[PDB]
RNA sequence: UUGAGCCUUGAUGUGUAGGAUAGGUGGGAGGCUUUGAAGUGUGGACGCCAGUCUGCAUGGAGCCGACCUUGAAAUACCACC
């Protein structure tokens, strides 16, 4: 419910985004995680916007 | 006295030919001059917006009807060609700083890529009235004495208005009907292929012919 | 006509305001009222694009010359007063700085000659030749003089840093946003002044004035960035 | 509406300056030549004027940021003097949090409560402590201010103009602290129902005649 | 009567530097003047009141453009807006 639902867009240009929750109110931060990007099959970072 | 009987004898509310307009322009001769009959285009372009600004320059067949003192701002080889096609300015900044700075201005600057110290020279002497070389007419060009060569020949130059519109001398009076068409011919086949690509609407919806001390009529 | 597109700004637990989507334009006089601490110094920063929302987007016309001005003046007292009078129209500084590489660069190349030969006719084409005579009117029409022209930023009251750089905004600049014109109290008189030139120029203002008064007489249409 | 007032930790009884000269023009002709005036722990003294008349550097010279070219100024000796600055930017700055700023105040009190209290009491919470206060805007700072003085509890304000950037809903709440105030100050605000709210005692600056006591500033505007 | 669009005629349009309430387009420094002129006498209209504009005979045929203070040039001017 207070858990609000985002989405991990890529930075290599493709469309490919994983999509997890955050606490809304504890600061508004852009996570910045290296994911798996299966489109080029490489390690890039998934900056968060839905 | 000539508005109030010319306002009588002329009316333009309605619209005219290119076979009576030029018989009727001819016709009003009004003062004793060469009365350089000049041709106005009301373009249909968004001036406000600046990919829509229409500059050019154009060759007509029958001369600008003046003397051109083309002053070929070009160091060495611009000089040379000055000096080959009569080039009344040597290409150096001191017929910009001392001869020019005394003298009155000179009547077109043909730039070239070797000696232009005018590029900052002029500044707000020579260029307030419209008297730089511009790139896009071809005043930056690979020729500078071919370019004060083709001046001559009636090189004429036309840039839009604010509210984009094109008026410039269409020729001297004393040319024939049959010139006057030909050359009103060239600059509109010439300003139909300078329009800009994105330009929405009709852009040509007006064009008058007008005399130094007449009045002018709708052409088409 | 600038359009807001779901603008949502949050600092912290509680977000300053949700879902904004209104759109800005016409020809109508716009000014926004808020509590302070409660967006109104974040809306505006967010509509020039100083500042992207958390969320929304801006959506800025192409063409239309947003004009904005560096607000409070007891923080840049270094550029002089010519300094920040000359650093609003962002495309006649930039091509007179590219031009002053002529007096400045020892030579060209057979390409600079090109690029100098359009960049003098870009000047011409924004009127960089009236430039200084719209800022010098724009200058002593506030009211500082020729000799407090190249004195630094510092060494002049407020009352006058407000009048000189109210001229970096007016560069016949369509759709300006202004922030608070009171506050640094003017004399009254200015404030009339500022009223009586701004409902006689036509442009599309946006502004963040606190007083009752002044913003009768000037505004039009009244945006409340209260609740949420 | 915030709730702000401020309070005093000593009474003063007999004056505050009784200041004689000052001889204080900075390059050109003095804007004021004597001002010779006393306060016998007055009240208000809404010093006026146009832009550029001033004010705000004879509170400089006043409190002690400058001091005057020829005279000399003085004060009580048990007095505590509070200040708002015409600028507050050189105060803000240093990377220092809400809570921290106005812990760094404070003579004899808890760093949990009347400083985490004090704030709450003008529109402030939770979330505001932990935000570095140089981040804060306009009406923000203004009340940080507020909020400096009443836990400094001076005697004497100087609070050069404070209605800058309120938001005539904490303009009323500084008005009702103002008339509650039972201390001693002076101001130099321009706005027009403040100075006819609560000044008495108007000290009139220009160029080359000064005003002092013309009375509750209605038969001054009224004459002039 | 009162709002809106369209066409036409004719009006309308300062700074700061000073001669004068000096929009651009730039093509031109020689045109304008008795198909009755400089200003006189007499009224309009408007107006950051210094000033623009128009019926008007007469008076009877010069004012100007430049030079110039300038970002620009000067209702010499004809068009289109
Ligand atoms: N960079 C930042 N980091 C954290 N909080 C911020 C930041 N910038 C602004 N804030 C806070 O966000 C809120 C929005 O205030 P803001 O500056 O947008 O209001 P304003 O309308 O300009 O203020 P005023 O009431 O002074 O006119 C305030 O509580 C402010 O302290
Ligand atoms: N640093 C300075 N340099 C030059 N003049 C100054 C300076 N500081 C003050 N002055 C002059 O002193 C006069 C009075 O000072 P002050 O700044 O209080 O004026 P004010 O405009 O009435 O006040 P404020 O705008 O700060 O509310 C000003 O009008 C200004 O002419
Ligand atoms: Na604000
Ligand atoms: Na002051």
């Amino acid at each position: 419910g207070i858990r609000e639902k985002i989405k991990l867009v890529s930075s290599a240009g493709t469309g490919h985004f994983y999509t997890t929750t955050k606490n809304k109110r504890t600061k508004p931060e852009k996570l910045e995680l290296k994911k798996f990007d299966p489109v080029v099959r490489q390690h890039v970072i998934y900056k968060e916007a839905k | 006295k000539r508005m109030r009987v010319i306002r009588e004898k002329v009316d333009a509310t309605k619209q005219y030919d290119i076979n009576e307009a030029i018989a009727l322009l001819k016709e009003l001769a009004t003062a004793k001059f060469v009365e350089s009959v000049d041709v106005a285009v009301n373009l249909g372009i968004d001036a406000r917006k600046s990919d829509q600004n229409v500059r050019g320059a154009t060759v007509l067949p029958h001369g600008t009807g003046r003397s051109v003192r083309v002053a070929v701002f070009t160091q060495g080889a611009n000089a040379e060609a000055a000096k080959a096609a009569g080039a009344e300015l040597v290409g150096m900044e001191d017929l910009a700083d001392q001869i020019k700075k005394g003298e009155m201005n000179f009547d077109v600057v043909i730039a070239s890529p070797d000696a232009m110290r005018v590029v900052g020279q002029l500044g707000q002497v020579l260029g307030p009235r419209g008297l730089m070389p511009n790139p896009k007419v071809g005043t930056v060009t690979p020729n500078v004495a071919e370019a004060v060569k083709n001046a001559k020949a009636g090189q004429v130059r036309y840039r839009n208005d604010k509210n984009g519109i094109i008026h410039t001398t269409i020729g001297k009076v004393d040319f024939d009907a049959d010139k006057l068409k030909e050359n009103l011919e060239a600059l509109l086949v010439a300003l139909k292929k300078a329009k800009p690509t994105q330009a929405k609407g009709v852009y040509i919806k007006k064009v008058s012919i007008s005399t130094t001390m007449g009045a002018g009529v709708a052409v088409d | 006509m600038l359009v807001s597109s779901n603008v949502t700004m949050q600092f912290g637990s509680k977000p300053l305001f949700e879902n904004i989507s209104v759109k800005f334009g016409g020809g109508n006089r716009y000014g926004l009222i808020g509590a302070n601490g409660s967006g109104k110094s974040t809306f505006m920063k967010i509509l020039g694009g100083d500042l992207e929302p958390t969320l929304g987007n801006v959506s800025l016309d192409p063409n239309e010359r947003i004009g904005k001005l560096r607000q409070d003046q007891f923080a840049f007292e270094e550029f002089t007063v010519l300094d920040t009078v000359i650093m609003g129209h962002k495309e006649l500084w930039e091509v007179k700085q590219e031009r002053d590489r002529i007096y400045a660069l020892p030579e060209m190349s057979e390409e600079d000659g090109y690029k100098v030969a359009d960049l003098e006719v870009k000047y011409g084409e924004m009127d960089g030749y009236s430039a200084e005579a719209r800022a010098g009117e724009l200058l002593l029409g506030v009211g500082i003089p020729v000799e407090q022209h190249y004195g630094p930023m510092s060494e002049v009251a407020p009352g006058w840093k407000l009048r000189v750089l109210l001229a970096q905004a007016l560069f016949a600049d369509p759709d300006i946003l202004l922030l608070d014109q009171p506050t640094n109290n003017l004399d009254i008189d200015t404030i009339r002044w500022l009223e009586q030139v701004l409902n006689e120029r036509d442009s599309t203002m946006i502004i963040i004035s606190h007083d009752r008064h002044f913003l009768n007489m000037v505004c039009t249409h009244m945006a409340d960035l209260d609740y949420g | 509406n915030p709730f702000i007032r401020f309070e005093q930790d000593k009474k003063l009884f007999r004056n505050a300056l009784e200041v004689e000269g000052l001889t204080k023009g900075f390059d050109n002709g003095p804007l004021f030549k004597n001002l010779n005036l006393l306060l016998e722990v007055g009240e208000k003294l809404a010093v006026l004027g146009t832009n550029g008349v001033g004010k705000s550097t004879l509170l400089k010279t006043l409190v002690g940021d400058l001091q005057p070219d020829s005279g000399t100024v003085k004060w009580s000796e048990n007095a505590r003097i509070g200040y708002y600055a015409q600028d507050h930017e050189y105060e803000f700055e240093n990377d220092l949090t809400v809570f921290e700023w106005m812990s760094q105040w404070k003579q004899e009190g808890d760093d949990e409560q009347a400083v985490r209290s004090i704030l709450g009491r003008l529109l402030f919470s939770q979330d505001d402590i932990k935000k570095p206060a140089k981040v804060l805007s306009g009406g923000e700072k203004g009340r940080m201010l507020f909020g400096k003085l009443m836990m400094q509890k001076p005697n004497i304000l100087i609070m050069d103009q404070p209605t800058n950037h309120l938001d005539m809903e904490s303009i009323e709440s500084l008005n009702m602290a103002l008339e509650l105030y039972q201390g001693t100050l002076i101001f130099v605000s321009h706005d027009r129902e403040f100075v006819s709210s609560l000044a008495t005692r108007i000290l009139e600056i220009t160029p080359e005649r000064v005003i002092d006591f013309s009375g509750n500033y209605e038969d001054y505007l009224r004459s002039k």
